RNA sequence: CCGCCCGUCGCUCCUACCGAUUGAAAGAUAUGAUGAAUUGUUUGGACAAGAAAAAUUUUUUCUGGAAAAACCGUAAAUCCUAUCUUUUAAAGGAAGGAGAAGUCGUAACAAGGUUUCCGUAGGUGAACCUGCGGAAGGAUCAU
RNA sequence: AACCUGGUUGAUCUUGCCAGUAGUCAUAUGCUUGUCUCAAAGAUUAAGCCAUGCAAGUGAAAGUAUAUAUAUAUAUAUGUAGAAACUGCGAACGGCUCAUUAAAACAGUUAUAGUCUACUUGACAUUUAUAAGGAUAACUACGGAAAAGCUGUAGCUAAUACUUGCAUUAUCCUUGGAUAAGUAUUUGUUAGAAGGAAUUAUAACAAAGAAGUAACACGUAGUGUGUAUCAAUCGAGUUUCUGACCUAUCAGCUUUUGAUGUUAGGGUAUUGGCCUAACAUGGCUAUGACGGGUAACGGGGAAUUAGAGUUCGAUUCCGGAGAGGGAGCCUGAGAAAUAGCUACCACAUCUAAGGAAGGCAGCAGGCGCGUAAAUUACCCAAUUCUAAAGAAGAGAGGUAGUGACAAGAAAUAACAAUGCAAUUGUAAUUGGAAUGGUGGGAAUUUAAAACCUUCCCAGAGUAACAAUUGGAGGGCAAGUCUGGUGCCAGCAGCCGCGGUAAUUCCAGCUCCAAUAGCGUAUAUUAAAAUUGUUGCAGUUAAAACGCUCGUAGUUGAAUUUCAAAGAAUCAUUCUUUUUAAAAUCCGAUUUUGUUACUUUGAGUAAAUUAGAGUGUUCAAAGCAAACAGUUAAAGCAUUGUGUUUGAAUACUAUAGCAUGGAAUAACAAAAUUGAACAAGCU
RNA sequence: AAUAGAUCCGUAACUUCGGGAAAAGGAUUGGCUCUGAGGACAUUAAUGUUAACUCAGAACUGAAACGGACAAGGGGA
């Protein structure tokens, strides 16, 4: 028979392929956060739309209802744990005010750039892809990793990286080799 | 041909067995015996999935070959024998005793009773028959015939049965004040007392049960099991004592570190 | 062979059905037993769960009762005289459930030489005129094609008057 | 207005229609005729075990029992008729659409040079003309 | 995201369609392709035809071994193993496909007081005995046939195969006789703890009567095999109510030959026109019968949608049906079975020509058909099933091979210095670091097969380790740049371009869009308030019947108990109190028509869906997991022992079961008459 | 030459709606033994007497024959 494992999509197309303002705004965001395609913007938009839909549905529902209490507390806890709400705006009405730059600020790339530790956002993306970064004793190499609140104080270089106290790379060792046979003969 | 079916597919097995939806296309397909398929659990599931003693089916087999597992005081070697509600289990090698019960969800658990409690169980009466010579026989939920039943026993109350000898010790009536456990939909491990009985003529009888937190629920008559008099129960209960909280306060409790 | 399904009948509206199933062998209809007056003949046929029933092919005696007293006696069957379904079965002398037969009455008259508490029953005359010639009229009450036997009871009362008027 | 535009007729191309030929083909259903195989009951009786004094057997048998027949049933299949559904040939006849600089007239648009139009009925190469009753969507909101 | 643009004109405002736009667990095809994870795949057309190999077997205490082999103790005894064969059980489960089928099948909800039921579980029995019978396999000798899973004759011998058949008690009133001397089942006469309801359990009297209660095996006081009834369990056959697409150029069907009922029987496991005889004239229909069509198997579900809706569902699970087309049948607890048998129609195999054998819509594979679809591979290690039930077997199932169907992540650089228009930026030049892709060897994984993860060695500069597919007049982002052609060649979904100035053809350069992906064709959803219940139009744009009557349908005035007075909250929201009557506890509780409709419950399979928890390195996912410790503390049981967990909840017609009810609607009760009560009178 | 009596089924084109029509076509038929249906009258629903001729079914039977001789349409485009 067919396998019982399933799958789902994560993005969507804009329905209007040549609108000028949307295109300029997307280029703004891509150049600001150093991304690859329009697909990344579209996937973040998809996620935000799901969140907002849940919030709207709960807000229509009766005050001090059981379903409202349970699901609203769960959603607010998730949002505050992700690092998107804060402390004085956990009210299920500040969820509807969340914008795209809010979510797109939590990527490991932006965090690695902002925490010193890298000269540029493109440099940040290159370092993540070359196994130089850890998030709490686990080495991570995916720039779309979204950092949670209790994990943003453990970002650091990896112990197996030349930038974090290990042997140097394939270029240093070859230069040192060649220099050794030059200086011993 | 179109005869009796012999196989069971995994996604069609009863959901309270909690079988992985990967790793296989089949389920153990319990045998015929004292309990129905849907109100029971095979011995392989108990002894591999729950207690984690075996890692495969073949290890359950090599456990049961050496005759050390007794249900209701008799050794069994059938890997798909049905094990049912009030049944006591003894593993001689480890010197352990269990009784299956429902938790507040619909899933069976082994309760880990002691040795003195391991000498009896409770059976509920399903019907009473009159046979040749005007002798009475009782039929229990356990698929069991009891001859020479007491004249004051009716077709819905419960009795307490000795296991070394199949004789009756005492019986408990089915009244307004009796203590009950419920065994079907929407409320499967709930314990309450009883509030009222309805007795609709051609259709089902509805009865109401009041919890120890003054919560009220109702169900059919045919899924009610009397387990004590007004004061106290006659068996030990799992940790929760049949007290079902709702999701909000259950979640609140689970977050107490 | 013979089937007992209703897939080949017309609907109550008069329309006809389209068949998309073969015969299923759990609606058999095996042929009838036309039991006849003669020396004993019984065959065997098995049902579903290997339950046997006994086909009679020829019988000439059985167990007969006298309902007024509650006594049963073995006796011999002489002839069939009336069938209420059709008279083609009195035609060939076939035994079915509701037949009328004539039987030997000597065992019943002999047994009456003990006169259990019905000592004041005042046997009606028509039965006495029947007893004088040695033969009486009875009605079969078993199903010979299923049990392999033929039992009955003595006819009396308005029962007798009805069946006597029907036969003249 | 040196505007626009209508219909026959002649040429080419494509689509569909009527059509003698008791036209042709493939399936479906019903009635009839003949009917393989086989359940049941009856008939039959190669022979296998039986009761007889005799010496291994003479005709007597309660039994068991193969081939083979008959009858009532369950009924594949073949054929002959009768309708029905689908596809399809054709002398000849007669429409529509498209194309090309064709021939004849000028019916409509202005009071289009006889105001236009409706129903009906006649007639004429063609557009159309004429009788009878109606409308204004008229060229008159008025004596 | 509850959205609109180009095209009728000299120009304008409308109706109205044509074209543009986005998605498809939706198919085919063109160009292109570096890494990893996940995994659909001969349905559409031909339920067309098939070479070859495989797909169901089974003995670890316990039926029958002088085929034989072997071990000890001592010609003897106890053992162990065991090709054949008889016996027992299973092959009716599994796997495949969607031809038929339109009140049929199926789904929710009922009944069996109208039935059958192997294996498994619990109860538990009645009318020569120190051990009975005969006969048959395997085996031996003599054979036949071209050929086949063919078999003749003669001679032995076993069984849990096939048969026959022995030895004890309970009641009537510390005596005694009578007797019960009969399990299921059939007939006649009676009596009578449970269910809403009995011709119910059950008991008695008089006749029939199956089948049985161990002439079996092991050595663990125990088991194994077999056995009459009852009950349970795994199941099935029938059965109640409600629920489907298009068609009236289908209006009357059914009934001589069962159509609708009654009576009596037959038959079946049981009810029944299921069948047979006699009788009667019924049954369905404009609320669509009877017919026709479907490129129709039905559900759980899928796609797209603000809310309504529209369109799909051959295909993981459940139900139905079939094995080239029809019909018939044996065994068996279970079959109208097809890797069972018997015939006919079609197709086809071997042959010595006399004869004998056949059924891939099971797994691979071939031909044909077509726009349209993979290996004649490995394994029983996991999930399960069968058996004489650890130990054997399984194209069920798992693993790999092919595979841009579909889904998820993610490379093709980054940095510094110097120059250079504006702190930038980079058409540049220099120079050192960082990395996979790739080759080799290991630790692992796995039935010492290959992926993946992790280490060691080698290894980037034109980082040649070199990204594509469509476009550039408008709709619609992007060139009044060069050369060629000249109403030709060609382009263009639509409006349009093409005669020397072509922003549109053919090329070069440059720009634009999406990007390991991007175009084209057909079908379908939104756009479409262009099918309109929500929600369209009908003077002149398409469209009020010539006019009136009239049945079915749809829709219908007002009226019957309206109030009034306190408490709880920062006028509001809630909540108490009784005011007409009759029946009912020695100046008192509780009852007062039927539906619709609305509230709340019960019962329900998962997968899919919504949704709670949990860092697969993230995500798609999955249903798991978390905690202390270079090897002990700590806890709880007296030396012993790890601990805490999760796998929720909702949803499941419109019909059915129960339940609170004051408003809105319908019905019942209402006169050329109808009651209720005192009192005498049966 | 072939057909033809009677009973039971089934009948097209066309049409002046009256026909065509016995359209075309299919089945049956003896003898013997039985079963069922159809009236009148007088003692009172119950008993008793009493006819005539047709029609419908069943079993059995024979060298598969039966309007057995006589009598008696050929059909269609
Ligand atoms: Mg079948
Ligand atoms: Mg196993
Ligand atoms: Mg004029
Ligand atoms: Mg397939
Ligand atoms: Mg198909
Ligand atoms: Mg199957
Ligand atoms: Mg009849
Ligand atoms: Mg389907
Ligand atoms: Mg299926
Ligand atoms: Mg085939
Ligand atoms: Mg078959
Ligand atoms: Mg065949
Ligand atoms: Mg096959
Ligand atoms: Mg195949
Ligand atoms: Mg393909
Ligand atoms: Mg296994
Ligand atoms: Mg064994
Ligand atoms: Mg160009
Ligand atoms: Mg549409
Ligand atoms: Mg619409
Ligand atoms: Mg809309
Ligand atoms: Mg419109
Ligand atoms: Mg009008
Ligand atoms: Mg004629």
């Amino acid at each position: 028979p067919k396998s019982y494992r399933n799958y789902s999509k994560t993005a969507r197309n804009p329905k209007r392929p040549f609108e000028k303002e949307r295109l300029d705004q997307e280029l703004k965001l891509i150049g600001e956060y150093g991304l690859k395609n329009k697909r990344e913007i579209w996937r973040v938009q998809y996620l935000l739309a799901k969140i907002r839909s849940a919030a709207r549905y709960l807000l229509t529902l009766d005050e001090k209802s059981s379903k409202r209490i349970f699901q609203g507390e769960a959603l607010l806890r998730r949002m505050v744990r992700q690092g998107l709400l804060g402390e004085n705006e956990e009210k299920l009405d500040y969820v509807l005010g969340l914008t795209l730059p809010k979510l797109l600020e939590r990527r490991l790339q932006t965090k690695v750039f902002k925490l010193g530790l890298a000269k540029s956002v493109h440099h940040a993306r290159v370092l993540i892809r070359q196994r130089h970064i850890r998030v709490g004793k686990q080495m991570v190499d995916i720039p779309s990793f979204l950092v949670r609140v209790d994990s943003e104080k453990h970002i650091d270089f990896a112990t197996t990286s030349p930038f974090g106290g290990a042997r140097p790379g394939r270029v240093k060792r070859k230069s040192l080799k060649k220099q050794k046979e030059k200086t011993e003969a | 041909g179109k005869g009796i079916k012999k196989h069971l597919k995994r996604v069609n097995a009863p959901s309270h067995w909690m079988l992985n939806k990967m790793g296989g296309q089949y389920a153990p397909k319990t045998s015929s015996g004292p309990h129905k398929l849907l109100e029971s659990i095979p011995l392989v599931i108990l002894l591999r999935n729950r207690l984690k003693y075996a890692l495969t089916f073949d290890e359950v087999k090599m456990i049961l070959i050496q005759k050390i597992v007794k249900v209701d005081n008799k050794v069994r070697t059938d890997c798909t024998f049905p094990v049912g509600l009030m049944d006591v289990i003894h593993i001689t090698k480890s010197n352990e005793y269990f009784r299956l019960l429902y938790d507040i969800k619909g899933r069976f658990v082994p309760h880990r009773i002691t040795n003195e409690e391991s000498k009896y169980k409770l059976c509920k009466v399903k019907k009473i028959l009159l046979r040749k010579g005007r002798l009475s026989i009782a039929v229990t939920h356990d698929g069991r015939s009891i001859p020479y039943i007491h004249p004051d026993v009716k077709v819905n109350d419960t009795v307490r049965l000795d296991l070394e000898t199949g004789k009756v010790l005492e019986h408990l009536k089915f009244q307004v004040g009796s203590l009950v456990m419920v065994t079907a939909g929407h409320s499967v491990g709930r314990v309450g007392v009883i509030s009222s009985i309805d007795k609709n003529m051609g259709t089902y009888d509805i009865i109401h049960v009041k919890d120890s937190r003054n919560k009220v629920f109702a169900t059919r008559l045919s899924n009610v099991f009397v387990i004590g008099d007004n004061t106290k129960p006659y068996i030990s209960l799992p940790r929760e004592k049949g007290i079902k909280l709702d999701i909000i306060e259950e979640r609140r409790n689970r977050l107490k570190a | 062979g013979i089937s007992r399904d209703g897939r080949h009948k017309l609907r109550l509206t008069g329309g006809k059905k389209k068949i998309h199933k073969k015969k299923r062998k759990y609606e058999l209809g095996r042929p009838p037993s036309n039991t006849k007056l003669g020396s004993r003949q019984v065959h065997v046929v098995r049902g579903r769960g290997r339950n046997y029933k006994y086909r009679a092919i020829k019988l000439d005696s059985g167990s007969f009762s006298w309902p007024t007293f509650g006594i049963s006696k073995n006796t011999r069957i002489i002839d069939v005289v009336y069938n209420a379904s059709n008279n083609e079965l009195v035609r060939t002398k076939t035994l079915v459930k509701n037949c009328i037969v004539v039987i030997d009455s000597h065992p019943f008259t002999t047994w009456y030489e003990n006169t259990k508490i019905g000592k004041s029953k005042n046997i009606d005359p028509l039965l006495l005129e029947q007893f004088k010639q040695g033969r009486v009229l009875a009605c079969i009450s078993s199903r010979p094609g299923q049990c392999g036997k033929a039992d009955g009871y003595i006819i009396e009362g308005d029962e007798l008057l009805f069946y006597k008027r029907k036969m003249d």
